[PDB]
C-alpha cells in the first residue's frame, strides 16, 4: 500500500494473506467464512504452493493471534487468462476452520441488485495489505489500509493500455501518490454501509502504482455474488 | 428503497446479512454472535 495508513488493533480484521515455500507473503485474500478465503486468480500462480495466515498485523514479530492454515480446496474461475487479466477471482477451503477473534472475523457479502444501487454508488471504499510502500521498493511488514475513491468507468478507460471490463472497477487518484501496490493483489477492497463492511473488490492490476493518469484496477465482486456462492458449497 | 434505504440498516421491506437477525422494529440488524461479519472487532 503506497500512502496510507497502518491498521489499528481490529481495524482489518477480514485480512488474509497468501505464504510461500520459504514462508513470504506474497498476495493477499478476505476471510469470508470459517471455511473459505476469497482472493485473485492471477496469485494461484505466483507460488508454487501456499499457506494461508489469518491474524498477522506485523510480519517480522510473533504476536498473539496469528495461525497457519493449509489450503484443501483450490476453486479458480474457469474463464481467467492472463491476456486480458478478466474474471480475477478464486476461493480457497481451508482445511481446517478459522476461530473468530480479535483481528480475525469475517467481510460480509452482500446481495447483488442492492449492491449495484447502495454499494457500488458510495463515494468511497477500503483497500489493505501487506505489500510494497513504493512502486519498486519492498512489502511493508504492517498491515497497512487506504481509503479509495471510486472513480468513473469512462474516465477510467481514457486512461489504460488494457480493455476495462465489466466485471473490473476503478478507484484510487489521478496524481495524488496514494494507491494498492504489488503484494497487496488478491486483497480486500470493502465498502461501509452504516456501521457494516461489505466486500465490494478483489485488488487485481495496474500500470505501476500511484503512476499520475493511472488508477487502481479490481474485480468487481457484484459481477461474482452467485458464483462466489455456488463455489462455496462445494 | 430509492429514498435512505427505506430507513433499512442492511439488506432493503428490510433485511440482514447471515449472522444477523432484523431487530423488532424491521429496520435494525441485531448480531448473533460477538464476530459477526463486517464489524470491527473491540478488545
Ligand atoms: C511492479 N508492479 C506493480 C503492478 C501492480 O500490480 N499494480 C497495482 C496497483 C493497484 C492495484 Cl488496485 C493493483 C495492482 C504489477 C503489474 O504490472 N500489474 C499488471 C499491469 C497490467 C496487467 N494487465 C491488464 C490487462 C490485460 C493484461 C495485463 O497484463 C496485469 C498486471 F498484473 C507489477
Ligand atoms: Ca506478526
Ligand atoms: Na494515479
Amino acid at each position: 500500500i503506497v500512502g496510507g495508513q497502518e491498521c489499528k488493533d481490529g481495524e482489518c480484521p477480514w485480512q488474509a494473506l497468501l505464504i510461500n515455500e520459504e514462508n513470504e507473503g506474497f498476495c493477499g485474500g478476505t476471510i469470508l467464512s470459517e471455511f473459505y478465503i476469497l482472493t485473485a486468480a492471477h496469485c494461484l500462480y505466483q507460488a508454487k504452493r501456499f499457506k494461508v495466515r489469518v491474524g498477522d498485523r506485523n510480519t517480522e514479530q510473533e504476536e498473539g493471534g496469528e495461525a497457519v492454515h493449509e489450503v484443501e480446496v483450490v476453486i479458480k474461475h474457469n474463464r481467467f487468462t492472463k491476456e486480458t487479466y478478466d474474471f480475477d477471482i478464486a476461493v480457497l477451503r481451508l482445511k481446517t476452520p478459522i476461530t473468530f477473534r480479535m483481528n480475525v472475523a469475517p467481510a460480509c457479502l452482500p446481495e447483488r441488485d442492492w449492491a449495484e444501487s447502495t454499494l457500488m454508488t458510495q463515494k468511497t471504499g477500503i483497500v489493505s495489505g501487506f505489500g510494497r510502500t513504493h512502486e519498486k521498493g519492498r512489502q511493508s511488514t504492517r498491515l497497512k489500509m487506504l481509503e479509495v475513491p471510486y472513480v468513473d468507468r469512462n474516465s477510467c478507460k481514457l486512461s489504460s493500455s488494457f480493455i476495462i471490463t465489466q466485471n473490473m472497477f476503478c478507484a484510487g487518484y489521478d496524481t495524488k501518490q496514494e494507491d494498492a501496490c504489488q503484494g497487496d493483489s488478491g486483497g480486500p477492497h470493502v465498502t461501509r454501509f452504516k456501521d457494516t463492511y461489505f466486500v465490494t473488490g478483489i485488488v487485481s492490476w495496474g500500470e505501476g502504482c500511484a503512476r499520475k493518469g493511472k488508477y487502481g484496477i479490481y474485480t468487481k465482486v457484484t459481477a461474482f455474488l452467485k458464483w462466489i456462492d455456488r463455489s462455496m458449497k462445494t | 428503497c430509492s429514498l435512505d434505504n427505506g430507513d433499512c440498516d442492511q439488506f432493503c421491506v428490510c433485511s440482514c446479512a447471515r449472522g444477523y437477525t432484523l431487530a423488532d422494529n424491521g429496520k435494525a440488524c441485531i448480531p448473533t454472535g460477538p464476530y459477526p461479519c463486517g464489524k470491527q472487532t473491540l478488545e
